[PDB]
């Protein structure tokens, strides 16, 4: 089973072509496990998701 | 309207990197110095034929009229050049042929009369005089008089004031005199082929108008072409009978119809169109022109201040 | 060094009586015609 | 209004 | 022959309730409809009972 | 032939997983993060057939620049610059078009 | 059926560009190259 | 190269004439002012053309064509959105409705006529009387709208100065619009000159060519470096 | 749920918005989606509120009939697991695959293309719905007494890659905003 | 074969999932212990 | 049969934009006409008279929904707390302006209000000054009117 | 209760092209970028391909597997 | 996958949290993009030889940030057409309308005055009115009769030429659909390849589909085949 699911996404993707490493910044990014102005944004934008004035936080991030 | 590539060396010794482009008044406006100076008596420089003429050319235009060959010239762009690729191993233009603008003389459409002293007819009375010269209505006669009509559609509707919705008729009489009906309104929706009043007579509205000028210009056959068509057993017989049948049209004996736009006076973006109309986005986007002209300098006050950073 | 053409083959020749009936303006409707050109140009100003 | 109203209904073709 | 009844409501009667037969696929069902402006519909659906 | 796949597989089992594997793209690329090698092909610059070939055409440039300096006109297009350069100033931008267009349709026309 | 309106003397966009004659010359001889 | 011609007189201007399709006719010259080719003078009615085509006396129709401006295509997203911009949208018919209509006997008249009418929509498609669209001229496209403001920018002939001659001249074959009517930079020099022009100016474009190859290869080097 | 089901989605009509068949700028034009209506290409039209919109549903071409073609998920197979296929050589016009005779797929196995069309404003007067209907619903069975028997004709059969168009118009009452 | 409906059934429409569903499917028997 | 859920995420994710001025690519004339041609032609001075009726309704319908509105108490706290807000940032704007000001002529809480009602802080001078202004802009009406009318 | 609609196209603020509905049109609008039939499903590829990344229904076993 | 990149990262998201977090943790570090799109796959080679690596790519970034924002817009009009609201967006004409004269092609806007059929409810038409309305205008009426008016033959143009196989039994051929005639003959000469084990991509071309199959299973029976020849 866990063979079959992997031929099948990996067609999908390589459907690509018919027609440095990133992993090491990829691992290199603050994620919120499921430093300092992230929260206050999360809170801002979650207590903010009725109003219009959400707006001008949308330009606040990177 | 068929196009060519020109890969050939003595051809692209004459042209180069392409033509000269051909530069004065555009194509409405160039008889306009000549005609006043003609007016005003004074000596105005003569016209000189295109190079492409010569002698015997200039005795065949003088005499008969132009060509559609006098008017047509070409034109060619030259693409990369001598060493960039193989088989073009001197470059290669585009030509293409093609008729300016300017071949039409001090032509243009026929001008919008002042409707305000200009005596008016009613809808109904323009749709019983087009019944009138139809010859495929069961009110037709013979003896009605030429009627020229002229079908102006507006134009500055959209910049300024006083536009107006739908069609305006001026038709003109054997006297030479003069009316004009407000079709505006498009009464009541019918097909081309229709005959019947709209039982209102206030309901006629451009759709039956357009209804009879559709139905007026009908080609008439004589009986005896379809007598040929109809009862020769024979196929082909049948065939050169359509092929040799006539026919007459009635409708150039009482109508003449031409279609006219009342040209605008103001430019869709000019100032004297801001005036009439203004808005919001109109000022912010004039006060930004503004600082672009003037102090968008600060897009260097950028760097001005870049350099203490 | 230059090149002569004759000025009569580039003048053209009309007829003015060989022409259909009303083809021809008179004076007041060349005069209705300009007053009517000056009312299109100054009519949404004034207005 | 609505004594405007059958006047200005013609914008939409209605009664 | 699979209707037995229509009622045309609606402020503006576009949309019609069906009634589907017992000899419907699925029984006897009550089923609404918005209909496009058709001029032959009433014919079809008068002289089918 | 032998190209990747039965290199580093090759003996790594039969012949049915070789058309099993080869099935599923070309190696791993841009879908991957990868540097496809058709897209790195083109970050190469040429080799040094490039270098000693454009010094080649470098020297018979130098060659023909000297044969141009030990150039001189002759008497005949001389009087033809002379005729030239007269009609260059003795004429309009107009009229320079005008016999522009002479000249693009006489080559034409012939 | 059909709609007669008649503009006076169309406005020929004229009164940046250097990608449009780029692009143009570029497909032009694209397609000058693949016509052999 | 014949100098064309250049002369000047006094002409009356001819009497205004309206056709009822048009108005005008006070042209008294045979061709035109900034082309070089003829005017029409005979213009025709509805019901001539009309006529002309249900007898088949008309060939050919040729309209006249218009930009069409970009932001009024729907080929892909709108430019604003910031996509690869995209070539060209197609030039639309004649909106004014002008036309050149072509005879059986080679007359070529002017007509007004709407694309898109009635009646002459169905003749054209019954009798198959050719049709088409005249394309448009080299200062009104826009895709050579860079062409014609250099045209209108550029300056026409170069200029030689040795010392004794002050001579116009051409412009390189890679800026070179029209043609090579006038003298060559390097006839003007050579044979209005001297060896020190020829030596200095040939020695510098050389030296030219030698550092664009040079720094092709120092740059090579440096990559592989 | 017979209540609750229906109810749902009065209060949430946008959720149901189509977000699956619908990817980019996926417009048709007005003449390319004519040209689709007149050959049956189109599978379920859905003419929306205001009746100046459509959403076209388009089958892709190998899931629109029968055919075994090794591109449509092997829904239907033998014992033997080869999937069927329902070709018919049309007697009258052979030679030409395209011209043959093949059932139609049932429409909750359809992979679709939902299109996006402005339609003009004149689309209901100018009847061309009203002519596609009536040219696909005027044929049907017969009965021939010649043979003495009934008869489906040729012209009543969808040939390769054709389906029957399901219009459905939605009531704007049915928001709830 | 002649007196059938063509219109099928409220009922012998099998069911078909969206991608979510999919999920949420995946999801809900993933953990089903 | 099955049952359907409440979909509580990122719900439809496309009116969270306002995306008019990219699709318009910026970088209501022919309405205010249709609707008075209407009503000078369908329906002796009466052109006039319905003008005058239409004008005057949409007036009053405008004022009597704004009324209406601000007739609620929620809604009079609502226009509470934006006034106080303002204020306070007006009062932070104007001191630090008025500072720099008089510099550049040198170089040449909350809940006391939020919890108070509204005339208690507000002076009178303020209300006779906007009475003032409304007075003097529309103090010139029944003459306009009056010339309009006749002739 | 604002907005106004015009009457001629019904809102819609398009008309129809009869010349078509029957080298070709001129007046009529500029073809849409999926009119190419022959264009279908390669660009379905490269949408599929492109959504292929992004999708997340079958993250769990994905997720256990790593 | 996960080390790829090629999927999503590992925990960028669950549906459980807030899509407030969700939404950060998507514009960390350019997940809201494949790879074949992000430019720190690409910003460490560019060169003298295409100079298309950061160019093409950048290049391609565009066109997909303008189809994503034509289906917001899309949807914002199929939400505005799903109640009977005028639509926001005012598109260009396409290959069967043009634009409405009367108006811009703009085909609504606010106007101060306040639309009493709104206001009131009077603003659809009341479908008997419509059927009337239709029925009369597709049922022309010929009141003249040929008898007197010498006009024997229709309305048009051409009469006389206008009255000089199997399409009454199977009918019409449908030209929408030859591109995939070849195909359907393949086919029919492979029945093998209609079993469930294989799953070809799809397509019509040569290029696409059932044909690279094909191609790859009489390329490799004959390559191995010579194979054999070898020894
Ligand atoms: C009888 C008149 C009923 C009105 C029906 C016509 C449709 C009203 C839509 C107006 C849109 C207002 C708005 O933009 O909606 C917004 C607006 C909120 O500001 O909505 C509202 O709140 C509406 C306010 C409530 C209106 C009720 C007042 C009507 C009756 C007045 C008193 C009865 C008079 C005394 C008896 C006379 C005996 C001789
Ligand atoms: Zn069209
Ligand atoms: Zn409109």
């Amino acid at each position: 089973l866990r063979s079959r699911m992997f031929l099948n996404f990996l067609t999908e993707r390589n459907k690509y072509y018919l027609n440095q490493n990133l992993r090491d910044i990829k691992i290199k990014a603050n994620y919120n496990n499921f430093t300092m102005f992230r929260d206050f944004w999360v809170w801002s934008y979650n207590n903010t998701q009725t109003n219009a004035f959400n707006q001008n936080l949308w330009w606040l991030l990177p | 309207t068929a196009e060519r590539f020109i890969t050939d060396a003595k051809e692209l010794n004459a042209t180069g990197s392409g033509l000269p482009i051909i530069d004065g008044p555009d194509w409405e406006e160039q008889h306009w110095a000549a005609l006043k100076a003609m007016s005003a008596g004074r000596p105005v420089a003569l016209p000189t034929p295109h190079a492409k003429f010569g002698p015997e050319d200039l005795q065949r235009i003088a005499a008969s009229g132009p060509r559609l060959e006098d008017l047509t010239l070409e034109h060619a762009e030259r693409l990369a050049g001598p060493g960039q690729l193989p088989t073009a191993p001197d470059g290669v233009a585009l030509a293409f042929r093609y008729i300016p603008r300017s071949v039409l003389g001090d032509f243009r459409q026929e001008v919008e009369p002042d409707w305000r002293s200009l005596p008016a007819m009613s809808p109904a009375e323009l749709y019983a005089g087009l019944r009138a010269r139809n010859w495929t209505s069961a009110h037709y006669d013979p003896a009605a008089e030429p009627w020229r009509l002229q079908v102006f559609s507006c134009d500055y509707k959209h910049t300024g004031v006083t536009g107006w919705p739908g069609y305006r008729v001026v038709v003109t009489s054997r006297g030479g005199r003069r009316r004009w009906v407000d079709l505006a309104e498009e009464g009541e929706l019918v097909q081309l082929t229709e005959q019947a009043p709209p039982a209102s007579p206030a309901d006629i509205g451009y759709s039956h108008v357009f209804a009879q000028l559709y139905q007026a210009y009908e080609p008439r056959y004589s009986p005896e072409a379809l007598a040929a068509l109809y009862g020769s057993s024979s196929s082909k017989g049948k065939a050169a009978a359509a092929a040799a049948a006539q026919h007459d049209t009635p409708a150039l004996r009482h109508l003449d119809v031409s279609y006219h736009g009342t040209g605008s006076a103001v430019a869709p973006g000019s100032g004297t169109a801001f005036l009439m109309q203004p808005s919001w986005d109109a000022v912010t986007g004039a006060i930004r022109w503004g600082l672009e002209r003037s102090g968008l300098p600060e897009l260097r006050a950028l760097r001005d201040s870049l350099l203490p950073e | 060094r230059r090149e002569a053409i004759p000025a009569e083959l580039l003048l053209v020749k009309e007829d003015p009586s060989k022409l259909p009936a009303g083809v021809l303006q008179t004076r007041e409707q060349l005069k209705q015609a300009q007053r009517d050109i000056n009312w299109a140009g100054k009519r949404e100003q004034v207005f | 209004l609505a004594l405007l109203t059958p006047t200005l209904l013609t914008l939409t073709g209605q009664s | 022959g699979h209707v037995a009844r229509v009622r045309f409501y609606g402020p503006e009667k576009n949309k019609v309730m069906a009634t589907t037969r017992a000899s419907a696929p699925g029984g006897e069902r009550l089923c609404k409809v918005v209909l496009p402006p058709d001029p032959e519909l009433l014919d079809h659906l008068v002289s089918n009972g | 032939s032998e190209d990747s796949v039965e290199q580093e597989f090759g003996g790594d089992y039969s012949e049915a997983s070789l058309e099993y594997i080869r099935a599923l793209g070309p190696k791993k690329g841009a879908p991957f993060a990868e540097v496809d090698p058709a897209e790195q092909a083109a970050a190469l610059p040429p080799s040094q057939a490039e270098c000693e070939a454009a010094k080649a055409v470098l020297e018979n440039y130098k060659r023909d620049i000297d044969a141009l300096k030990t150039y001189r006109p002759s008497e005949q297009e001389r009087a033809a610059i002379d005729a030239r350069r007269a009609l260059a100033l003795e004429a309009t931008p107009e009229e320079l078009t005008w016999l522009k267009m002479r000249e693009y349709y006489a080559t034409q026309r012939a | 059926n059909g709609h007669l309106s008649v503009v006076s003397n169309a406005n020929l966009l004229t009164g940046k560009r250097l990608n449009s004659y780029l692009i143009y010359v570029n497909q032009n001889l694209k397609k000058f190259i693949q016509l052999n | 190269p014949a100098l064309p011609a250049r002369a000047t007189a006094v002409v009356a201007p001819l009497p205004e004439k309206n056709y009822g399709s048009l108005r005008g006719g006070r042209w008294p010259f045979l061709y035109d002012n900034v082309y070089g080719l003829p005017v029409v003078r005979q213009v025709a009615s509805y019901g001539e053309v009309l006529e002309g085509i249900r007898t088949g006396r008309i060939s050919q129709v040729l309209w006249f064509q218009a930009p069409r401006a970009v932001t009024a295509s729907a080929a892909a997203p709108p430019p604003g959105l910031g996509g690869p911009q995209q070539p060209q949208p197609p030039p639309l018919a004649s909106p004014d409705g002008r036309c050149l209509v072509r005879f059986a006997n080679g007359q070529v008249k002017q007509a007004v006529i709407p694309p898109g009418e009635p009646r002459i929509s169905q003749a054209l498609q019954q009798y198959g009387t050719a049709v088409s669209y005249i394309p448009l001229e080299p200062r009104y496209m826009p895709e050579l709208a860079a062409m014609r403001a250099r045209g209108a920018q550029e300056a026409v002939l170069g200029e030689v100065d040795t010392g004794a001659v002050a001579t116009p001249v051409e412009l390189p074959e890679d800026e070179r619009r029209g043609a090579a009517v006038g003298p060559t930079a390097f006839e003007a020099v050579a044979a209005y000159g001297s060896p020190e022009q020829l030596a200095a100016a040939l020695d510098d474009n050389y030296q030219a060519a030698a550092g664009q190859v040079a720094a092709l290869l120092a740059e090579r080097e440096a990559w592989v470096a | 749920a017979i209540f609750w089901n229906k109810l749902l989605d009065r209060v949430q009509y946008k959720e149901n918005l189509p977000q699956a068949g619908l990817v980019g700028d996926m417009r048709i034009s007005y003449a390319k989606f004519l040209e689709l209506l007149k050959d049956q290409r189109v599978k379920r039209l859905v003419v929306y509120g205001d009746m100046r919109t459509a959403v076209v549903e388009v089958p892709h071409p190998w899931s629109a009939s029968v055919l075994g073609h090794p591109a449509t998920h092997p829904f239907y197979e033998d014992s033997a697991h080869n999937r069927v296929s329902m070709l018919r050589p049309n007697p009258a016009a052979p030679e030409d695959v395209t011209q043959w005779f093949c059932a139609e797929m049932p429409e909750w196995d359809m992979e679709k293309y939902r299109f996006y069309v402005d339609l003009p404003g004149d689309f209901w007067e100018s009847g061309v719905l009203q002519r596609h209907l009536a040219a696909q619903r005027a044929e049907g069975a017969v009965w021939d007494p010649a043979s003495g028997q009934y008869i489906l004709p040729y012209r009543a059969q969808k040939k390769v890659f054709q389906v029957s168009t399901e219009v459905q118009l939605l009531d704007p009452q049915e928001s709830w905003d | 074969e002649l007196m059938r409906s063509a219109v099928p059934a409220p009922g012998e429409v099998p069911n078909r999932n969206s991608r979510g569903q999919v999920a949420e499917q995946v999801r809900a028997i993933l953990d089903q212990y | 049969q099955s049952e359907h859920n409440v979909k509580i995420f990122h719900n439809s994710w496309w009116t969270h934009l306002n995306i008019k001025n990219l699709v318009n690519n910026q970088d209501s004339e022919f309405i205010n006409s249709a609707i008075i041609k209407s009503i000078n032609n369908k329906t002796s001075s009466e052109k006039e008279t319905m003008q005058l009726l239409l004008m005057s309704s949409s007036i009053l319908l405008h004022l009597c929904a704004i009324i209406s509105l601000v007739s609620i108490s929620q809604v009079r706290c609502f226009v509470k707390f934006h006034l106080i807000l303002l204020y306070k940032l007006s009062n932070v704007y104007n001191a630090i302006l008025n500072q720099l000001s008089n510099k550049l002529q040198k170089n040449l809480g909350f809940l006391v209000e939020w919890s108070s009602d509204f005339i208690t802080i507000i002076p009178e001078n303020v209300d006779i000054y906007i009475w003032n202004v409304f007075s003097k802009i529309y103090r010139t009406i029944p003459l306009s009117f009056i010339s309009t009318t006749l002739g | 209760l604002l907005q106004h609609k015009c009457q001629r196209c019904k809102g819609a603020g398009v008309m129809t092209c009869p010349a078509c509905l029957g080298g070709g049109c001129r007046v009529c609008g500029t073809a849409c970028a999926w009119d190419a039939e022959s264009e279908w499903m390669e660009r379905w590829g490269e949408w599929e391909s492109r959504l292929a990344y992004y999708d997340k229904a079958t993250g769990p076993l994905m997720d256990e597997w790593y | 996958p996960y080390d790829a990149d090629a999927n999503l990262g590992y925990q960028i998201v669950d549906p459980t949290a807030s899509m407030g977090e969700n939404v950060w943790n998507m514009a960390q570090v350019y997940n809201s993009l494949p790879p074949e799109l992000n430019p720190l796959r690409t910003q460490h080679l560019a060169d003298r030889g295409g100079g298309n690596t950061q160019a093409a790519v950048e290049a391609a970034r565009s066109a997909f940030d303008a189809q994503v924002v034509m289906e917001a817009a899309l949807l914002q009009n199929l939400e505005a057409a799903a109640q009977d609201l005028p639509k926001p967006h005012r598109l260009p004409p396409t290959a069967g309308t043009v634009a409405c004269n009367e108006c811009g092609g703009a085909a609504w806007g606010y106007s101060f005055f306040p639309n009493t059929a709104v206001m009131f409810g009077l603003e659809r038409p009341f479908w008997g009115d419509t059927l009337a309305r239709l029925s009369k205008y597709w049922n022309p009426t010929q009141v003249a009769d040929p008898a007197r008016t010498g006009q024997l033959l229709p309305y048009g143009e051409g009469g006389l030429r206008r009255l000089l196989a199997l399409e009454a039994v199977v009918g019409k051929a449908p030209a929408t659909t030859g591109r995939y005639r070849r195909d359907l003959e393949l086919l029919l000469a492979h029945p093998e390849l209609r079993d469930g084990a294989l799953r070809v991509p799809g397509g019509w071309g040569p290029e696409g589909g059932l044909q690279t199959y094909l191609r790859g299973q009489q390329e490799e029976q004959a390559r191995m085949q010579r194979r054999r020849d070898l020894a």
